[PDB]
RNA sequence: GGACAUGGGUUAGUCGAUCCUAAGAGAUAGGGAAGCUCCGUAUGAAAGUUGCACGAUUUUUCGUGCCUCCUAUCGAAAGGGAAUCCGGUUAAUAUUCCGGAACCAGAAGGUGGAAUCAACACGGCAACGUAAAUGAAGUUGGAGACGUCGGCGGGAGCCCUGG
RNA sequence: GAGUUCAGCGCCUCAUGCUGAAUCCGGUGCGCUCUCGACGGCCCUUGAAAAUCCAACGGAAGAAUGGCCUUG
RNA sequence: GUGAAGAGUUUCUUUACUUAAUCAAUGAAGCGGAAUUGGGAUUUAUUUCCCAUAUUCUAGCGUUAAAGUUUCUUCGCGAACUGAUCCGCGUUGA
């Protein structure tokens, strides 16, 4: 649509139900997670072996 | 006579054409994180600059005083790809696409977008395939010596900047352009400099080279170096001419 | 006196409103355009017959400075009519005719005939 | 009681959003607050000739204290005093005698520049208190050479604002005493003594010292480990 | 007769302008200049419209508050851009009038429905789906938003063809 | 029900009214004009901006309760 | 303007300062100095001769404070300290 037809739609059809929907594909938000708790993870281990 | 072609180059429609062009090529402001430490940074986007030979990379950088991302605009160095992580500061590493003060750095590193005063963002170095070398540190009173692109000795302060590795875009200068309408589409995106009428296919009016029943100078083209704008013309202060054979 | 911001902002300060020792005009001026301006005369020429008698609508030669909302308003208090919509136009001579259609309660013709122009 | 956990934010170097600290030092200050800070830098830097280094050399706590408690005992009369004078004198000079027959002498300290000069070049002030903070101050700066050349006791006091305020005025330059009743006599000598062994007695080695000249801040620090070294 | 004379004639929320910014123009700060004026456009400026309810009965936008990198305006009837179609009608207007059938934007909240018994719905492995499916500040992302040539595939109107 | 085509009736006719039929079924493309979709080539040329609209991350704030007639 | 050496009652060269003046940056965003700190040489040791940092990860996220004692009296996203050491004659650099 042209941008402003956007503010004519119900809201669920302007998104997907799932986090960042309708910002992020499907494979990005993926991505994201895994890196995020991978990256998280080796955090909690750096920080164990620091001691 | 009237007012010559190098004289009307003033502004006007001499001026730069910057409509396509995204940003200026800048190192980073000095800040507290670069001066103690270091900072990190993403390339975001690898982009092509109308008017500039080198590519330009767009990098990321977390705000340290605000909730916000600041993006930067650097000259790409060569290896530069997006999503690369790049470190800006006096201690980040020596790894190509780092930012660091010259002094921070051996001698022989090659370097580009080096900085003249410490903090100015970025002047020597920048144009494709271009570098710096550093030459040598003298710690008391910190200056660090450098070789320029121009073959140039230069003191910089040891807290100048510089970003590690050669500028991007290779070696453009060494394909022929082959074709006028090629020169034409270079500078259409710089400036109204192309193509040049010669002085002395000119009338004396509009030269110092104009007139005359044949098409030639009459004097010397070595003018001095204290010539008056309208006579500045041809070899300026030239220190000798000729075809030299053999140089240093 | 901490200051967590780089940049000094001017404080704000009272700010009085006017309160004059003397009103600058003595008199205020009477309304500029009531009614009797907004409505200059009907228009009586044939086209205008036709839209009367057709399209439940009169023709007006209003002031140039009248707008739909105070056309609308002058019939009402005029002619004791409600208009349902309000057409504007401006001559080629420079003045500015309306076409005032009425509802489908009021006829135009007995409209037209009460004002006189008939 | 459990959820209630410690969540640390550790501030290094590009870690956490710097918290919201004090940034006075580095505000950009609008420019009449740049120009009034350093004016008085300035003044530090810039050694000072002594006819102007005299002045910031102010009377003490102490000492300010006594003389400004026998200058409040002689304070000028008000507008209200003044018009009760004057119909107490009205009302005595219908048939009475004349207004000098219902008033009496006034005591109080003497104020102007131009009136406090033509008491000390007479010899008549007994006490001259100079403001310290004459803002052109070529108005002032004669009046110690005066006052030592007359031999009449002066002392230079902080806040010509002060000053004002005894005379009922926004500010005053300088005050003169030249008469106290006789149950201050000894006060004002006790003042005078006091006054001059800082002032009078300081004057004749005070014109050869100049004032300012110092660095300070970094500068002096830098200096300071130039020699600890 | 486009001449001459007398009259008549141009109807809009949806078409433009109006709004936006472009090259550029240009007040202001500030500095030049005898001056007409010249330079300058967050510029060496105390350049604040916006974010919070602490008072406030009581069911709500007026007082201080502590706050934060905001900003003049002008500049496109071919750039960007909310929304209208058919049939009819006049001597002469029509996406503007008439008949019929729509659409957009804003305001208030007029009903109905939905979720919530303690909290803001379910389905699908998933891509994702639905009549609705609470979301302040701040931040980030997207659209607006982009060259040119070449052939290939579809659609619409036109063209051609059989009754 | 509009539009089009055709055939009749009143016949000074008036508001120019009234009454019948048809407007159906197939095919075609290196075609034309526009357009969309997926691509390919080229550049030391890589081909505006802003208004405006939308989405997300985030979690501010809310007050229904007497197993039900009761609010946001 | 302010200070230091040198030259046969004086002003000439260089070798120092910054507050005048000039340049550049920025949202004038962390400059300078102390105190705690741990290797250190002094040394039957005393920071006395020495300055020590927190983010390298892979295209994530990072804001509107948690915790900590503890004061109203502990009805409260309630007030303060703190978390975020102290101090200042300089926004920073040349
Ligand atoms: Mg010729
Ligand atoms: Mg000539
Ligand atoms: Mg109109
Ligand atoms: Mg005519
Ligand atoms: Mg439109
Ligand atoms: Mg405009
Ligand atoms: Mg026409």
């Amino acid at each position: 649509l042209r941008p402003r037809e956007f503010a004519r739609l119900s809201h669920n059809q302007k998104k997907v139900q799932r986090a960042y929907g309708g910002c992020l594909s499907a494979n990005a938000v993926k991505d994201r997670i895994v890196r995020a708790f991978l990256i998280e993870e080796q955090k909690i281990v750096k920080q164990k072996l620091k001691q | 006579g009237r007012v010559i072609r190098a004289q009307r180059k003033s502004g006007g429609i001499f001026q730069a054409h910057t409509r396509l062009r995204k940003g200026a090529a800048q190192l980073r402001t000095l800040d507290f994180a670069e001066r103690h430490g270091y900072i990190r940074g993403v390339v975001q986007k690898i982009i092509h600059d109308p008017g500039r030979g080198a590519p330009l990379a767009k990098v990321a950088f977390r705000n340290p005083y605000h909730y916000r991302t600041d993006v930067e605009t650097f000259v790409a160095t060569e290896g530069m790809y997006t999503g690369q992580f790049v470190y800006c500061g006096k201690n980040a590493a020596l790894t190509v696409g780092n930012v660091l003060p010259v002094g921070e750095m051996p001698e022989g590193t090659i370097i580009s977008n080096v900085e003249e005063k410490a903090g100015d963002r970025g002047a020597l170095g920048r144009s494709s395939g271009n570098y710096v070398i550093i030459v040598g540190h003298d710690v008391d009173t910190g200056k660090t010596r450098v070789k320029l692109p121009s073959g140039a000795k230069k003191v910089v302060p040891s807290s100048a900047r510089g970003v590690v590795g050669i500028v991007a875009g290779g070696g453009r200068i060494d394909k022929p352009l082959l074709k006028a309408g090629r020169a034409f589409h270079k500078y259409r995106v710089k400036r109204n400099c192309w193509p040049r009428t010669r002085g002395v296919a000119m009338n004396p009016v509009d030269h110092p080279h104009g007139g005359g029943n044949h098409q030639h100078v009459g004097h010397s083209t070595t003018v001095p170096r204290q010539s008056a704008p309208g006579q500045k013309v041809g070899l300026i202060a030239a220190r000798r001419t000729g075809l030299l054979r053999g140089a240093a | 006196k901490v200051r967590t911001s780089t940049t000094f902002r001017r404080p704000k300060t009272l700010q009085l409103s006017r309160k004059p020792k003397y009103a600058r005009k003595s008199v205020a001026h009477a309304p500029r355009l009531d009614e009797y301006k907004i409505i200059v005369n009907p228009i009586n020429s044939e086209s205008a017959m036709k839209k009367i008698e057709d399209d439940n609508t009169l023709v007006f030669h209003v002031h140039l400075k009248a707008n739909k909302f105070t056309i609308k308003e002058a019939v009402r208090k005029l002619y004791s009519v409600e208009p349902v919509k309000i057409n504007t136009l401006i001559r080629p001579n420079g003045t500015k005719k309306a076409f005032v259609k009425l509802s489908a309660d009021a006829d135009a013709l007995d409209v037209a005939n009460r004002i006189g122009f008939l | 009681n459990p959820l209630f956990v410690s969540r640390p934010r550790s501030f290094g170097i590009g870690q956490d959003i710097q918290p919201k600290r004090d940034l006075s030092r580095f505000v950009k200050w609008p420019e009449y607050i740049r120009l009034q800070r350093r004016r008085k830098i300035l003044n530090l830097r810039l050694k000072v000739p002594p006819a102007i280094a005299q002045f910031q050399k102010t009377l003490d706590k102490n000492t300010a204290t006594q003389v400004f408690k026998l200058l409040n005992k002689y304070r000028p009369e008000t507008a209200a005093e003044k018009k009760q004078r004057l119909v107490a004198e009205a009302e005595a000079v219908a048939n009475g005698k004349s207004a000098q027959d219902v008033s009496k002498k006034p005591y109080n300290v003497k104020y102007g520049l131009n009136h406090v000069v033509a008491l000390i070049e007479a010899k008549k002030a007994k006490l001259v208190l100079i403001a310290s903070d004459v803002d052109p101050i070529e108005l002032v700066v004669f009046l110690p050479a005066l006052c030592k050349k007359m031999g009449v006791p002066y002392a230079i006091v902080k806040n010509k604002a002060r000053l004002g305020t005894v005379i009922h005025q926004k500010t005053a330059a300088v005050l003169a005493v030249t008469e106290v009743r006789e149950e201050d006599k000894n006060e004002l000598a006790s003042i005078v003594s006091a006054v001059d062994a800082n002032f009078s007695a300081k004057y004749d080695e005070s014109r050869r010292k100049w004032g300012g000249g110092i660095m300070g801040g970094k500068t002096q620090a830098l200096l300071a480990k130039r020699a600890k070294a």
